[PDB]
């Protein structure tokens, strides 16, 4: 048992974190006050769920989680929500004045006022660990805190925890549910400064999640609540292997081994099925073949892109529920013949498979029907570079006119950082092009 | 950040400022004695943005009242909510400014400004996390224009890290006491270009045209004009007083509205335009973008939108709002610059204003605002070429080159707007 | 030299002082350094009775300063309607052009003096007169969106 610390930065990271830990508690049988009747070792243990929860002498199971924001509105809701007693109160950390959708404020001027406290509080959690393996960092690309403070924190964590893995869950901007015109800037700036410091990053395209809510869950105008419960379902499917017994992705290092062939191309595409409206409680159950085929349908992807015009470097299937291994193998065999799924010539072409036989969990207030079996496919495809191309294009349109740049230069950033970041993104798009061959 | 500090300067500034406090006090359930007798808990959730809480559940506007003329402070105090303001926050002289920017900026105004700053400092010191400042004033007089811009410069120096927004009333011969108003406004605009983050251009030319031509008021009064102004100011501050779910202070809104620091002069609009049935969402959207609804006398179809914000208030289909906002950008895509992607943003507040179930407030950052500045510049130049009444300003120490400088800065601003109106991606 | 004193009395609206200086030989057509006469100054500052007095005692209604401004230009610019009427009655050139190519009609239009625009038109103001940028008064009213003025300028 080696511990993992989850860090949630900015509004998006905090609100998604709240949804994730609610679901985690449900999956492990933990109550909102931290009690876990099924855990018969009171005040301690080394079970798989202890990677994410510590224990107090009173039987309280406490998330290994830190929440950070530069204004208090969102974290104040955690302090008073259903799970107000779950977290370490000192691991909920807020400033007074936010980054105003300005990367430079989050990274330089405002972020610098709280970074040392955040690191000292993370150190307190790390000191609790017998064998810390690393960090899971949740944040938006588009916010000034999610972009700028996350980059600052990742830089500092690399210095203070040199051998620890750092994984990201990053919210990629969609104008349908955003009011930040400068998000393309913040997105490129944080990607440039974080690339060296992140070992694996799962982008979540808000437009993809929006589409799924509208099309599969029949929600006309998705709220952040709708988006976050779906995102939390997918995050849980990705982190389950760290929290339960299993054979695939059993620690943070293995995520990199399985999904990241070399360090800069570290952005796997997640695809999740099935997503069924809770109104359809009596849906006929889908087969292993059906949910597996669904993983290669663009409609179920977490990021909008077309893997049919890219190359695969890695493919892992993480099943949950009533899934017989022989049926997975036959479905995979069918996938290769029916579909055109092209791998690069230097990687093994086999699909790695994990099965967690516990039925998937849904939150009662959620929009999802219970299902007997579900699957999250994690692939590293060059097609995800289309997501970078879209961001880089919006960046270029605005930067050609230097629109909004004065806000950043007035908050501790040199103007040269814009072109430095954009050149790094150009090199990243070239990295994908060269791997695509 | 939460608190805003409000300053109102001069006759116009205090008149529209008083109406602002009447209107938002009613919206928040605050009576003229500062007592809260509202009905909804949402009325108090963000009350601290504009009100200090005193003893006995008493709310006091965070407002400073300034004038070189004593009479104006008397008229505000006798107004409906006159007794609601902090008596020590009245800072007035006795001489007046005589519609002379120079007197407001260099003479009588300079002698009074430090007293105003002392009150500002006292209000700022008691804020948990000050967002910044809002100032109401006219540009055509002497106190609001000359002393108002002096106050802005002094505040910018002392609070460089705080947002400074103005509601600035632009002069028009249609509502005019004197031909020196173009002087006073031109001298003021250079100050606003350098020292404010956002300026709402409240154009008396547009206000008059709305009342006379749209509302059919044969003889518009200041009260008629100010009815439009208070509706606009209520709508522009709604996102800070009833934030609902948006998480945005003044700075975050300025970041997303102002792509170039000097080009921060906004065209406000409001629907429905009324004088003292409910519209549909399509009607709200159509009227908001209509030139006749603009509170600045500029034709938006003569320029391009850099950014647009729109605040809908009332019970309405969020989806329908999205469809209508989409339709406007699609049918008229050429009037929104293509090099600022997704540059039109909207919010919906469930709580409607007084007397209306459906309303919308428009905030346009359009290059067409150059038409307003060209109008003032042409009048300024007509007067300045004949050197008319310059000795009223040179007599207060001003130099003729200061007029030349103001003319040049004005036309540089116009040139800057034209540059981005013709730009392409 | 009573010329400078008459210029100042005319500018300041010192009616009794204007009468005294003229009675003692003051030059009614004195000029300051820029060529402005007492009549220019009285017309600029709105002193109607002084405008009348000067015209009754030999003032040149169409005198120009160094920039080509006539008294009518200045009354039309500042907006003194009664003075505009008096100047026209005493033979002011309704279409005098200054060094910027402006006529009185241009200046009344720019400054929004709508009653003065109507009077000038009635006295034969040239709707086709172009300033140095090619603009007639009507062009100014269309360019600046002054629908009330544009309507007046069409007759
Ligand atoms: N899926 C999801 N996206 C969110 C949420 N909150 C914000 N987003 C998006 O994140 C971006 C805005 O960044 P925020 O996270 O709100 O900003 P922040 O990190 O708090 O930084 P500042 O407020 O600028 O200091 C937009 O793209 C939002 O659509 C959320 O709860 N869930
Ligand atoms: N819309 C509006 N304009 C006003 C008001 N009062 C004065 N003005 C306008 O403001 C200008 C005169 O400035 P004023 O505020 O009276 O002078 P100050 O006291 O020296 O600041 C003119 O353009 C007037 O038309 C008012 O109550 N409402
Ligand atoms: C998303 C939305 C519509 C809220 C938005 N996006 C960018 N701007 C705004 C609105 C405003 N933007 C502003 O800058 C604004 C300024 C203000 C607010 C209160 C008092 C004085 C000025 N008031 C607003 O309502
Ligand atoms: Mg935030």
């Amino acid at each position: 048992m080696r511990e993992c610390i989850s860090i949630h930065v900015g509004q998006a990271g905090v609100q998604i974190g709240n949804a994730c830990w609610e679901l985690y508690c449900l999956e492990h049988g933990i109550q909102p006050d931290g009690q876990m009747p099924s855990d018969k070792t009171i005040g301690g243990g080394d079970d798989s769920f202890n990677t994410f929860f510590s224990e107090t002498g009173a039987g309280k199971h406490v998330p290994r989680a830190v929440f950070v924001d530069l204004e208090p509105t969102v974290i104040d809701e955690v302090r008073t929500g259903t799970y107000r007693q779950l977290f370490h109160p000192e691991q909920l950390i807020t400033g007074k004045e936010d980054a105003a959708n300005n990367y430079a404020r989050g990274h330089y001027t405002i972020g610098k006022e709280i970074i040392d406290l955040v690191l000292d509080r993370i150190r307190k959690l790390a000191d609790q660990c017998t064998g810390l393996q690393g960090f899971l960092v949740f944040h938006s690309f588009g916010g000034g805190t999610g972009s700028g403070f996350t980059s600052l924190l990742m830089e500092r964590l690399s210095v203070d925890y040199g051998k620890k893995s750092k994984l990201e869950f990053s919210i990629y901007p969609a104008p349908q549910v955003s009011t930040a015109v400068v998000e393309p800037y913040n997105s490129i700036l944080t990607t440039h400064t974080t690339l060296e410091h992140s070992d694996c990053a799962f982008m979540v395209d808000n437009e993809a999640i929006y589409d799924i809510c509208r099309r599969n869950l029949d929600i006309e105008r998705p709220t952040y609540t709708n988006l976050n419960r779906l995102i939390s379902q997918i995050v849980s499917s990705i982190t389950a292997s760290l929290r339960f017994d299993g054979a695939l992705n059993v620690d943070l290092t293995e995520f990199q081994t399985n999904l990241v062939p070399y360090p800069r191309i570290h952005f796997p595409l997640a695809t999740y099925a099935p997503v069924i409206s809770a109104e359809k409680a009596y849906h006929e159950q889908l087969s292993v073949a059906e949910i597996t085929n669904a993983c290669f349908e663009p409609a179920n992807q977490m990021v909008k892109c077309d893997p049919r015009h890219g190359k695969y470097m890695a493919c892992c299937l993480l099943y949950r529920g009533d899934v017989v291994p022989k049926d997975v193998n036959a479905a995979i065999a069918t996938i290769k013949t029916k579909r055109s799924i092209q791998f690069v010539d230097w990687c093994p072409t086999g699909f790695k498979v994990g099965i967690n036989y516990q039925p998937p969990t849904v939150v009662p207030g959620g929009d999802l029907a219970k299902v007997q079996r579900a699957v999250c496919m994690l692939s590293n495809t060059t097609a995800i570079a289309e997501a970078w191309a879209r961001l880089d294009h919006k960046f270029d349109l605005m930067y050609a006119k230097r629109a909004f740049v004065h806000w950043y230069v007035g908050e501790g950033m040199e103007e040269g950082e814009f072109s430095e970041a954009r050149e790094d993104m150009a090199a990243l798009e070239k990295d994908y092009e060269e791997v695509g061959v | 950040m939460r608190e805003i500090v409000h300053i109102q300067a001069g006759q116009c500034g205090n008149q529209i400022g008083a109406k602002f406090w009447e209107v938002i006090s009613d919206e928040h359930g605050i009576d003229p004695t500062g007592s809260y007798h509202g009905d909804s808990d949402l009325q108090l959730e963000r009350i601290n943005v504009y009100y200090n809480e005193a003893t006995g559940n008493k709310y006091v506007p965070r407002a400073i009242l300034v004038d070189l003329e004593p009479g104006t402070m008397d008229s505000v105090r006798s107004g409906p909510f006159g007794q609601i303001f902090r008596p020590d926050n009245f800072v007035f002289g006795q001489s007046g400014a005589g519609n002379n920017w120079a007197k407001g900026h260099y003479t009588e105004g300079a002698e009074l400004v430090d007293s105003v700053l002392d009150v500002v400092r006292k209000e700022s010191e008691s804020c948990d996390c000050l967002q910044g400042f809002q100032l109401t004033h006219s540009l055509g007089g002497g106190t609001g224009s000359g002393m108002g811009t002096l106050l802005i410069s002094k505040i910018r120096e002392e609070y460089p890290d705080r947002i400074m927004n103005t509601f600035s009333v632009m002069p028009s011969p249609k509502v005019s006491d004197t031909v020196v108003e173009p002087y006073n406004a031109t001298l003021s605009v250079h100050q606003l270009v350098e020292n404010t983050d956002e300026t709402y251009c409240i154009d008396n030319e547009a206000l008059y045209d709305i009342c006379f031509r749209t509302l059919k008021l044969t003889t518009p009064t200041y009260g008629d004009l100010n009815h439009l102004v208070s509706a606009t100011m209520s709508g522009v501050t709604t996102c800070l007083r009833f934030p609902g779910q948006l998480n945005a202070d003044l700075r975050k809104l300025a970041v997303n509205m102002v792509p170039f620091p000097r080009l921060h002069f906004f065209m406000p609009g409001f629907a429905p335009l009324t004088s003292r049935r409910a519209l549909t969402v399509p009607e709200l959207t159509q009227q908001m973008f209509d030139s006749k609804n603009m509170m600045a006398a500029c034709d938006p179809r003569h320029g391009r939108y850099l950014t647009v914000a729109a605040i809908f208030r009332g019970r309405m289909s969020m989806k329908e709002v999205d469809e209508q906002m989409l339709n406007v950008q699609n049918k008229n895509s050429s009037y929104f610059v293509e090099w600022i992607p997704n540059n039109v943003k909207t919010a919906v507040c469930d709580i409607p204003p007084r007397g209306l179930k459906m309303s919308a407030t428009f905030i346009g950052n359009s290059t067409a605002i150059q038409e307003l500045f060209k109008r003032i510049s042409e009048q300024f130049t007509a007067m300045f070429r004949r050197k008319a009444f310059l000795h009223w300003y040179t007599g207060e120490g001003m130099d003729e080159m200061e007029f030349t400088e103001a003319e040049s800065n004005m036309n540089d601003l116009v040139s800057e707007y034209q540059q981005y109106q013709d730009a392409t991606a | 030299d009573l010329g400078k004193k008459l210029l100042e009395a005319a500018r300041a609206g010192q009616d009794d002082e204007v009468r005294i200086l003229m009675a003692n030989g003051a030059d009614v057509n004195a000029t300051d350094a820029s060529g402005l006469t007492p009549l220019h100054l009285a017309a600029t500052y709105g002193h109607l009775e002084i405008v009348e007095v000067l015209l009754k005692h030999g003032a040149d209604v169409n005198a120009i300063d160094i920039m080509g401004s006539t008294p009518l230009h200045l009354a039309a610019l500042i907006g003194h309607l009664e003075i505009v009427e008096v100047l026209l009655k005493h033979g002011a050139d309704v279409n005098a052009v200054d060094t910027w190519g402006d006529t009185p009609l241009h200046l009344a239009a720019i400054m929004g003096h709508l009653e003065i625009v109507e009077v000038l038109l009635k006295h034969g103001a040239d709707v086709n007169a172009q300033d140095k940028f090619g603009k007639t008064a009507f062009d100014i009213s269309i360019d600046n969106g002054n629908e009330d003025l544009a309507e007046i300028l069409q007759k």
